[PDB]
Parts: C-alpha cells; structure tokens; sequence
RNA sequence: GCCCUUGAAAAUCCGGGGGAGAGGGUGUAAAUCUCGCGCCGGGCCGUACCCAUAUCCGCAGCAGGUCUCCAAGGUGAACAG
RNA sequence: AGUGCGGUAACGCGACCGAUCCCGGAGAAGCCGGCGGGAGCCCCGGGGAGAGUUCUCUUUUCUUUGUGAAGGGCAGGGCGC
RNA sequence: AGGGCGAAGCCAGAGGAAACUCUGGUGGAGGUCCGUAGCGGUCCUGACGUGCAAAUCGGUCGUCCGACCUGGGUAUAGGGG
C-alpha cells in the first residue's frame, strides 16, 4: 500500500503539497514523483501528466480523493497534487 | 427649553424607571450593544498583535 | 438539546400542523438544508438550490440530484445496475 | 424643512422614476433624476460568477458612445471572457491536440503491426 | 467646460476660426481667461497679474476681449 | 341548472395553464443520421428549474452537423447529471447514465426515462420526477420491445424508439408534507387554476349533482357509468371496485 | 435566510472567434467599433388648472368613494396620541 | 520591413483595417433579514449679518449662513483579479 | 411604523472515561403575538332612519410578511360566465 510508504516520506523525506508548488518543483527538475488525487480537475491532471513526461518524472495516481490524500499526508487539510522531492528512507520510489 | 432639559438628561435625570415607556432592548438594542463590544475588543486584540504584544496563538 | 428537547429545525412551526407531520418534516427539513461535500473539489459546499438541483459554490458544478438529498437511494441503486450491465454487454 | 416634488408627470416611484437630492447654486434642494446602474459583462465561460475587469460597466446603449479601449481588453478573447478561462482553454486545447496526436500514432503503429 | 494649463495652448485655442468672445475675469488672486468656442468654454487660470496684463495684449486680430465687470 | 365546475375547465379561459416563466418543452433530440447510425456528443451547459415541474431540466448543447451552428436542447435531467459533463446519444451510444439510446440496443433490466412512446416523438413516457421505466424484453424480429411503465402496465414498444438511461431527477418530492395551505397555494399558482377545491356536496343542487339536501350527503351512489353525459360524470367514474 | 413559489419578453447596444477581402509601394495609401477638434439637422401630438370635506364618480359645493411622491421640533419604543 | 505600442501578470495607453458566418454579453429580474459606505434632514459647539426679549436675569433666544449637468483630479467603498 | 416571543446554525466555559450533557452568549426562524398605515367590519341590536349617505357616522372591534393590500393592462357573457 501507498499510504504506509508516504507516511515515512512525510516524516523523514522532503516533499511539497499542492499544484502551484509541485509544478514549480517539476519545472526545477527536483521532483522525483507526483501523486494525484482521483478527484483532481481533469485539465489539471493532464497538464501535470505532460509536465512529468517532459521532465521524465514518475506520476502515481492515488487511489483516493483529495481529502483522503491529505489525510494520507498527515494534514488536516486536503491535497489534490503532491510531489516527492527526496524520500527519506522509504521505497515510495521503487 | 428643550436644550436645557437635554442637559438634565445628560446629568442623569428624568430617566428613572417611571419615565421609561419602551422596553430596555428598544431603548438600547442588545445586538447593537454586542456589536459595539466585539468591535472594541477585537480592535484591542488586533492592535495588541500588530505591536508584537501578543503572539498569533494567544490572539486566536 | 440546548434550547429544545425534541423539535430542533421544526421548532419554527410552533404548535401548528400536528406532532406526526412535524416529526415527519424534521427528517427532510434537515437533509434539504444540509451542506454536503462536492465530490469534485471535496469542499463541503453542495447546497440544494431548488428541488432536484444542487450546486457547489466553489466547484460551480450544478448537479441534478434528489428533491431533499444530493442522492436518492433509487438513483444510487440504478447507477450500479447500469454499470454492471454496461460491463456485461461490452466485456 | 424643504420638502419637494417630482419634476416629471410620472408620479409613481418606479425603476424609471429614480432620483437624488441636489443643492443648486440657487440654494434650493431639487430632485435630479438618476441614470440606471450599468453592469460589467459576465464571462463567455459561464462558470466564473465574477464579472469582467477593465470594462466600463455602463448601460448597454451607451457602449455606442464609448471608445473601443473602454469596451474591451488587450488579450485573445478580450472583454468577452475572463483570463483564467482563456489560459485553461489554451492549455486544454493544446493538451487535447497532443493526445489526439498520440492516439493517431498508436493507431498508425497498430496498422503497421497488422 | 475645459480648464487649460499652458498659456500657449489657450493662445492656440483663441486663434481658431470657431472662437469668439475672450472675456477676462479679474477675480483678485487669479485672473481667468474664458474663451468661448463652438463646443466648449475654455478657461485658463493665470495666477500672476503682470503676466495676465501681458497676455491681454497677445490676443490677435480684433476678437471681442469683453473684459468682465 | 348550471354548467358545473369541471364542464367549465374544457373551455380554457381561466383554467388554461400558466406558462410565462416555463423554460420550454423538455424534449429529446430529434433523430438524424448521426443519432440513427452513430452517436452525437453534446455537453450539459446547465441544469435548470422549470416552474410547474418537479423534474429539473438540462440545457444540453450539441453541434448541428450541417451548419456551423451550436444547437441546444432541453433534456429532463437524469439523476446524477451535472454540468461540464458530456451527453452522448444515438444507436452507438455507450450504456451509461444521461445518455439517450434506443430501447432495442440497451439490455434487459435497463432503467430508463423520457422514453419515446412512438419512434421520433421526442420523449413521452416516464418523465415526471422520481420515475422511470424498465426495458423488459426484446423480440428481435418484429423489431419490438416490452417495457414496464411506472403505472405498472407492461406496454409494447418499437425497438427503434429512444430513451435516456437512468431515472428522473428530484425524486421523493412527495415525501415532504405540505403543511400550510399557503404552501399548496404556491404550488398550483405556478401551474394552473385548480386549487382550493370545493366538494360537490357543499354546492347547491344546480351546480353539482351531489348538491342540495338538508344534510351534506350525496344522496345517490357516487360511482357512475362512463357512458355518462358530462354534467353527471362526477365522483367515481367507471369504478370497478370502490372501497379500501 | 425562504421556496413541491426559483421570481418577463423583445426592440436596441456592445464584446469576442474567425479571416473572405482591401491598401500603397519607400512617401504615401487604403484604414480609423476614431482620437481630438469643425459644419448642418432633429418633424408630428400632449403641455392651462383641479386632483378633492367646492373643478372627478355617487341626480348636488353630499360625512361616501377614488392610484402615488415629499414629509421639520418636543415627549415617547414609535409614521401612536 | 512597416494593418500601433507598454507591462512577469491582473491589465494599460487617444486612435489602432476587415465581410457573410459563428459565440457571448448587456437590455434582464423574487421576497426577507443583517451589517457597512455615501448623501438630504435633524442635533451639538462656535464665528458673522439681521431679530425678538430686556421690571430682574440671559456673551440671549429666532432667522439666515450656496454652488446644476458634463468633464478632469482625488478620497471613500468593493473585487469570486 | 415600533415592540414581544427567541427555532435551526455558531462560540466559549464546565462536566463526562466515552456517548454526549449542562451553563452563559450569539443568531434571528415563523401562513408567530402585540400594534400603526393599509385591508376589513364583531358588538353597542349606539347615532342616523322624509339621512350627510338608495347602507353613511361614532366608539368598540378582527387582521396587519401572507392563501397580504392595491393601480393600470388582459381573459371569461346570459341557461352563459
Ligand atoms: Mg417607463
Ligand atoms: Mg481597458
Ligand atoms: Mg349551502
Ligand atoms: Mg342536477
Ligand atoms: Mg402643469
Ligand atoms: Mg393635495
Ligand atoms: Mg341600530
Ligand atoms: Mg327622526
Ligand atoms: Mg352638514
Ligand atoms: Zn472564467
């Protein structure tokens, strides 16, 4: 499961939550992975999906809706897009 | 003659129980009295915060 | 039960209309004024606009739903059946 | 106190008969009749509830008088559509066409395979 | 009406074909110069008195120059 | 004596329908090559309220496939429709909700509404509010389909004739009590002059056949022939059985 | 906030997408949903006064009826008296 | 070469070609509550000009104390930019 | 007009192991109450009863955000509306 591996990333690794910030992380070429909630707007997703394709970056569609993902980042707010810059000691990146 | 009497009403006069016809809330509405207070205390709080007297968390 | 023991939303109606009717209204009267979650952004803003039409204020997604609920049960059960048959037809 | 009368034969207080008080140089309060409140145009997108920027919200038969620059804005879809909905239309219309090309490529490979 | 800020500009407006009366209001502390045209009544505020007295001479062919009192 | 309230509703006049603010008819798309052979795609531009109607409607806009021109329709909203959704329709339409396709295509047990009673009629059966029909069974030859209507009846139908998949939106309207007479008044005012209704027992015996008497009684049997001249046909018409 | 109520049409006016066309050939052109200025025009009918314990309708200068706008000080909850 | 230019952008600048065609907007929206801003009026403290009172008292009480539209500037509101 | 009652939602504090409950606020619901204009028309079986009036007057009354009141336009005509 992905929730478990994220937990560790959020604890120990470096990361960034949200679309304005993750698109800046990909555009820098630092972002190693991009998680998308399922409810994300369709235009947004396809835009991000293209940005990863240009930057040769992983894109993982999360199983849950943006409330679940934010819950799954350990935040009381809700996150639709999340980039993983440096995982701490997790194998979120395979 | 009125002006003179209004000056009496300032001193606190012709204003006792037996010269009131309206309910207290009609005479000074509780909502307005509340509105004043919030608009005071809140104004006091954000002045305190914006002088670094009190921190974010205290303020809240 | 701060202000009322057992009328809540239907305390507006006062004594009128009878106990059963007012109890019967309390169910709907609640649900219809409820703010639901916009399964589109995920904010709690799905609010009935008029009968059968619910609008997210943020999402701006107007959504044909039930008369007093964003979803009827009937609609939900119909949805799943159609999805099942769709898969049965095409394979 | 100076009370006053309407200046036109329309007695009734209506959408048409709206007024305001004005002190003249003659030092008499007089009614002036007021012009209706114009609205800025809403977006062609139709989801963005907010009305458009950089346009003189004025009663539509005025626009006639106004200069072109007042009536619009320097952009593609200028003064017809809000920016946000343009820059989403743009990248949408682009990203869509890139996938249409990808499906065309996957179709052509499948023809060459078969 | 229209206020003007350059003594030259008012001189150019006064020199048009459409113009006529160029009445002059000594307000004390101000001395305006109101020059009527077809459309607009142009005015020009000239704070100095000697500069207003100088301009008085500079209006051209025999316009009204109907000084106001 | 008098022409009775009831006979009078036929002349229209006061009893005609109120239709100023009504947003239009709530049809289906008309058939054409695209509908007939493939599937035309349109988008749901908005969802609407239509006075005197419990179902909400849906402005659905397509592209006319002949003139450069964006034609638009008023579908009755299938429940679970929303804006910025696409609404495909035709023979080769995908069997999901808010998607109008011929009854012959769609499998058995398939729930539909706004279902064409006769091919090309533009959507006549089951278009109320919480209502729908179910496609029972197909006869491939004869090109006919059996459909179960909300009344219970099991009507036979041409397999060509279309329907929107899913039930009608705004269901369970009638679970809420009305309570206030006022609330009744406000319902029928956006419809037609049919409300506060006076019982023929109340009336004098010139304006209704139950009228008159020293006691508000009917006096004759309240069941009646349907070979009955208009003016008597009152109470329970052709009532097969009458009680609880 | 309320609605099993969802609360006018049209004339008229504008914006945008498109890009069929048009412009002159190195001082000018077509162009100004023209910017600023300049010139000429805007016909037809209504326009007195009353509008109500005396100009209206109730046979009348009839205690009846007849749609609106404006709306000072004091007392007082108050357009109450 | 030349169917204007500025701003990261919201957008800006006095003008800035363009047809049939298309899309959009404005015209074009219920009632009720609360709160806020702007005026008119009222109020208070004073300046003046004219008043009334004055047997005694009263720096008195009373009146009056202005700037149209249209432009330009600037507050002051609002913004789901 | 102006008052009364104070429904949902919201805040804090206190208790509760939890479930949740109490206390104080805020909030302002309603074919809610009082009560003006408005609309009406209970009683006095008052006045009047060759009247002010071919149905009026006085007090007293009902209702006063809603099946509210109301102008103009428009529809329905006689065994018909
Ligand atoms: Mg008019
Ligand atoms: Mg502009
Ligand atoms: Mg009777
Ligand atoms: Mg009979
Ligand atoms: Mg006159
Ligand atoms: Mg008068
Ligand atoms: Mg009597
Ligand atoms: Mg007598
Ligand atoms: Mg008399
Ligand atoms: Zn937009």
């Amino acid at each position: 499961s992905i929730n478990s591996r994220l937990q560790l990333v959020m604890k120990s690794g470096k990361y960034v939550l949200g679309y304005k910030q993750t698109l800046k992380m990909i555009r820098q070429g630092k972002a190693k992975l991009v998680i998308l909630a399922n409810n994300c707007p369709a235009l947004r997703k396809s835009e991000i999906e293209y940005y990863a394709m240009l930057a040769k970056t992983g894109v993982h569609h999360y199983s849950g809706n943006n409330i679940e993902l934010g819950t799954a980042c350990g935040k009381y707010y809700r996150v639709c897009t999340l980039a993983i810059i440096d995982p701490g000691d997790s194998d979120i990146i395979r | 003659r009125c002006r003179k009497n209004t000056l009496a009403r300032r001193k606190g006069r012709h204003m006792g129980i037996g010269k009131r016809k309206g309910t207290a809330n009609a005479r000074m509405p509780e909502k307005v009295t509340w509105m004043r207070r919030m608009r005071i205390l809140r104004r006091l709080l954000r002045r305190y915060r914006e002088s670094k007297k009190i921190d974010r968390h205290m303020y809240h | 039960a701060k202000r009322t023991k057992k009328v809540g939303i239907v305390g507006k109606y006062g004594t009128r209309y009878g106990a059963s009717l007012r109890k019967m209204v309390k169910k709907i009267e609640i649900s219809q004024h409820a703010k639901y979650t916009c399964s589109f952004c995920g904010k709690t803003k799905m609010k009935r606009r008029a009968v059968g039409i619910w609008h997210c204020g943020s999402c701006m997604k107007t959504v044909a739903g039930g008369a007093w609920t964003y979803n009827t049960t009937s609609a939900v059960t119909v949805k799943s059946a159609i999805r099942r048959l769709k898969e049965l037809k095409d394979q | 106190v100076q009370r006053l009368t309407y200046r036109r034969r329309l007695s009734y207080n209506t959408a048409s008969n709206k007024t305001r008080l004005s002190r003249t140089p003659g030092n008499r309060i007089v009614y002036l009749y007021t012009k209706k409140v114009g609205k800025a145009p809403k977006s062609a997108c139709g989801v963005c509830p907010g009305r458009l920027r950089g346009v003189r919200a004025v009663r539509p038969k005025v626009l006639m008088r106004l200069s072109k620059t007042k009536k619009h804005v320097s952009r593609a879809y200028g003064g017809s559509m809000c920016a946000k909905c343009v820059r989403d239309r743009i990248k949408r219309a682009f990203l869509i066409e890139e996938q249409k090309i990808v499906v065309k490529v996957l179709k052509a490979q499948a023809q060459s395979q078969k | 009406p229209r206020k003007i800020e350059e003594i030259k500009d008012f001189l150019l407006t006064a020199r048009r074909k459409d113009a006529k009366s160029v009445k002059i209001k000594k307000n004390k502390d101000n001395v305006k110069f109101k020059v009527r045209c077809s459309r607009y009544l142009y005015t020009l505020v000239i704070t100095d008195k000697e500069k207003a007295e100088k301009l008085k001479q500079s209006l051209p062919p025999g316009l009204a120059v109907k000084e106001l009192k | 004596g008098r022409v009775i309230r009831g006979q009078r509703k036929g002349a229209g006049s006061v009893f005609r329908a109120h239709v100023k603010h009504r947003k239009g008819a709530a049809r289906l798309r008309a058939v054409d090559f695209a509908e007939r052979h493939g599937y035309i795609k349109g988008i749901v531009k908005d969802i609407i309220h239509d006075p005197g109607r419990g179902a909400p409607l849906a402005k659905v806009v397509f592209r006319d496939p002949y003139r450069f021109k964006k034609r638009t329709e008023l579908f009755i909203a299938a429940e679970g429709i929303h804006t910025g959704q696409f609404v495909y329709c035709g023979k080769k339409a995908q069997l999901n909700i808010g998607n109008v396709l011929p009854v012959g295509t769609m499998p058995e047990g398939t729930i539909v509404c706004c279902l064409e009673e006769k091919p090309g009629d533009r959507g006549k059966l089951a278009r109320a509010s919480g209502n729908y029909a179910t496609v029972i069974s197909h006869n491939p030859e004869t090109k006919k389909t059996r459909v179960k209507l909300p009344s219970g009846s099991k009507k036979v139908i041409s397999s060509a004739n279309r329907a929107v998949v899913g039930v009608v939106a705004g269901g369970g309207r009638i679970d809420k009590p009305i309570l206030k007479a006022g609330r009744a008044y406000h319902k029928y005012k956006a419809k037609r002059n049919c409300w506060p209704r006076v019982r023929g027992v109340a009336m004098n015996p010139v304006e209704h056949p139950f009228g008159g008497g020293n006691h508000q009684h009917i006096g004759k049997p309240s069941t009646i022939r349907r070979d009955a001249p208009a003016g008597r046909k009152v109470g329970l018409i052709a009532a097969r059985r009458t009680g609880r």
